[PDB]
């Protein structure tokens, strides 16, 4: 070779040179000579360019076997393996960041393994829009939201200026899941029969204390002294105290007389247990509790209703049995901001105006 | 802060004449370019004689 | 020219010195300063990527000092707002980032720690028992129960002068905890029996002590009891949250508030009948 | 801040001598005014040179 | 707030000896002029050396 490749020949063409005194020159193809170019760098260089034609591709270099190298290697899923590790320090409740995986999962497999720098504003609404026409509103607006924040903590750590997912909207999705009505639990009560009888207890005992079923399968015979029931959420973490003087004259059930109920038919440590004396899922009680619905004979319009209903109907009827005061605490709330949607009909049952 | 004309050429490796310095002044042969202060050029210490062409 | 962060970060101290502040906040600054010229290379501030700056932040997060990150995080980035001001920069790189929220781990402490602690104080000199009662009795701070005078007490009361916010209380001599077994008027006069000196709480040489062995002795009575706890162990400032605790279910809320020297207001509630 | 006639002529960009620095003065070429005080003006934090010709 | 003979001088652009000073307030170089109580002068806080001369 004689010279290889030098620092110079670096940033211009390959029919270019440089002498001493910073000036270039016009090699030939013809006898290997050359003239006198320009004293200027994009100028010489230029000319050099419309000498024969541009660069190509990339960048040459094709020695005889290799050399070490130092270039540009940006990627999005190198990127997320990394998002998912600062995500476990961020001091999560186990559940929530199980979540967060299932939605970067879904970007992995629906965008490039790309340069972030790369990734454009376009594709990443085509991919957000093409979950949205299939009637998944909802998950749009989770899997923007998490991939939104993905690359906030990228440019927090010298990666990208901007974020090109805050520039598109966001998928408004309105609730489907319709409401349940007193009527409609009495329905389920009877078609219950069929199934166990920790089914005919856990639906009393979720629509007089107003618990979350989650909070309903976890509770001891421990957690009640003096006739109070302590008892721990675990989504909000809010403890309360609710009363064994507690019964519902819409429907005919006593807390007292559910709670005694549970003692001698299931048996257990825990206040629902199951037929073999053991604690029973939270994603099994509900489940048990769609049967009855199907099998009732029922007819709603959207999603039908579910277990956790019984939460919004003890309310529904708490606020008219006593105050609203008293199906706010219960409940665990605190804000005053939904304790007006709470207690919306969803277009079930029109909401009937008396005389006050 | 700067340096006069005679103790920026002192420093220099080969100090040419008073002209000659003076002519690559006109001449824009230096950047950082000198100030003229009154009758004499106050250089910079970190300016060099750019030779282009 | 004249750029470089360091050289930044010198006249930077000097501001902060004009800003009329305690003297232990300034020192708190200065620490997480020079923590920062071990931590950042010295190059103009226009150079100083928001990656260099996560670089340094993220490794003090690891470390398992997360509160640490947020105060030099805090303060790195008001060095660059009022770098800004100067016209050295045109923007602030530490905007860009996000504090680590860290959680507070240092345990309370409950009566039947307390009265363990009490027992196990015994190797301890004869002012430590006293001043555990009296931080308890009276609620305050470690700070200002070592600048407790005997001239302070005014016809049945207590004059104290916190120096951290600044709230001025009396606190008479009439209080009694109703869970440990201690008086107020009978802890005094046992500190006027004991002790002996200029000080409410003074050293065997009838001296005023500083605050920093005063809670340094509680730490050796504190590992020869033999109690585990959950996290970090208890401190002598915990002495203050438990009296407060005592008082609040002794007399009322109200009142352990206005012991403690608050003045606003910001666990198993009840759900009453009505 | 004002500072004095040898204070002002040290912290410019080639100090000159103080006969100079007075001619200026009298000259009127720099703003704003210096004001003699009792028997040695006090240049103003501020003032300049602005230099004149024809 | 009036302050001395010598906190004043003690407080301009350059401290000058005592009798200089004293010597302005005879030739009234200084606006406004001081008041006299007991044996010394108390001058203005925004006092301040002028020249009543227009050349």
């Amino acid at each position: 070779m004689g010279r290889r490749r030098s620092h110079e020949r670096r940033d211009l063409p390959p029919n270019l040179y440089i002498r001493n005194n910073g000036y270039y020159c016009y090699r030939d193809p013809r006898t290997g000579k050359e003239f006198g170019l320009g004293r200027d760098r994009r100028i010489a260089i230029t000319e050099a360019i419309q000498a024969n034609i541009e660069l190509f591709s990339g960048h040459k270099h094709k020695p005889l076997t290799a050399r070490i190298n130092s270039d540009n290697s940006v990627t999005l899923h190198s990127w997320l393996d990394r998002y998912e590790k600062i995500l476990a320090s961020r001091g999560i409740k186990q559940k929530t960041l199980i979540n967060y995986m299932s939605k970067i999962k879904a970007i992995r497999r629906g965008l490039p393994d790309a340069p972030l720098e790369d990734i454009t504003t376009k594709e990443i609404a085509a991919m957000l829009n093409g979950y949205i026409d299939e009637g998944k509103a909802a998950s749009a607006k989770l899997i923007r939201s998490t991939l939104s924040d993905a690359f906030r903590e990228a440019i927090a750590e010298g990666h990208i200026t901007t974020n090109h997912v805050a520039a598109t909207r966001a998928a408004k999705s309105e609730v489907r899941r319709s409401r349940l009505t007193a009527d409609e639990y009495l329905k389920i009560y009877q078609a219950a029969e069929s199934s166990p009888c920790w089914l005919r207890l856990a639906m009393e005992l979720a629509v007089v204390t107003g618990q979350r079923v989650g909070d309903l399968c976890e509770m001891k015979w421990s957690d009640i002294v003096d006739g109070y029931l302590y008892v721990e959420q675990s989504k909000t973490g809010v403890k309360i105290a609710i009363p064994t003087a507690l019964h519902i004259d819409a429907l005919g059930i006593s807390m007292k007389e559910t709670l005694d109920k549970c003692k001698e038919i299931l048996g257990g440590e825990t206040i629902i247990a199951s037929t073999r004396r053991e604690p029973l899922s939270s994603g099994t009680v509900s489940r048990y509790f769609m049967r009855a619905r199907k099998a009732s004979g029922l007819s709603f319009e959207g999603d039908p209703p579910t277990f956790h209903e019984l939460r919004s109907l003890s309310a529904r009827l708490y606020e008219k049995q006593i105050s609203d005061k008293f199906a706010q605490h219960l409940l665990g709330h605190k804000s005053d901001t939904m304790a007006s949607q709470y207690r919306d009909d969803r277009g079930r049952e029109w909401d009937k105006i008396e005389i006050k | 802060m700067y340096l006069t004309l005679q103790e920026w050429n002192a420093r220099q490796r080969r100090p040419r004449s008073l002209e000659t310095v003076r002519r690559w002044v006109r001449e824009s042969r230096i950047f950082p370019p000198p100030v003229k202060d009154g009758r004499e050029y106050l250089f910079h210490e970190s300016a060099v004689k750019v030779d282009l062409n």
